[PDB]
């Protein structure tokens, strides 16, 4: 998410006016901050993935 | 241990080997989704906090 920089002055007609010049302008500084996480679940393995990582397992003997 | 590379690490030999210049290209490409995508939801949330400002 591109971050949001602090609300400059509480105020409408000039303040947000020159706030949207600021953040949207086509020069500005679009710094990110990240999302919260979202619960991702393990991806089940592939058999052929399983074949492919058993087979160093064996080599290791 | 932090002598093992990170997968950016091995993704970036990897680019340099199979296209050391197209990258920036892809770069470039994926951009142009991206940001206008992050532009939209920052411009929702803006007038968000603005609305809910003046509901306060």
């Amino acid at each position: 998410r591109i971050a949001l920089p602090a609300p400059r002055g509480s105020g409408t007609a000039s303040d947000d006016e020159f706030e949207n010049l600021r953040i949207k302008g086509p020069n500005a500084v679009q710094l990110v901050k990240t999302t919260p996480l979202k619960p991702s679940p393990l991806p089940v393995i592939p058999d052929t993935i399983k074949e492919v990582i058993y087979d160093m397992l064996n080599a290791l003997a | 241990l932090s002598s093992i590379p990170t997968a950016l690490t091995r993704w970036t030999e990897e680019c340099k080997v199979l296209d050391a210049e197209s990258m920036h290209d892809c770069v470039s490409v994926v951009k142009v989704s991206i940001v206008n995508h992050l532009e939209f939801l920052r411009d929702e949330e803006l007038e968000e906090r603005r609305e809910k400002r003046r509901k306060q």
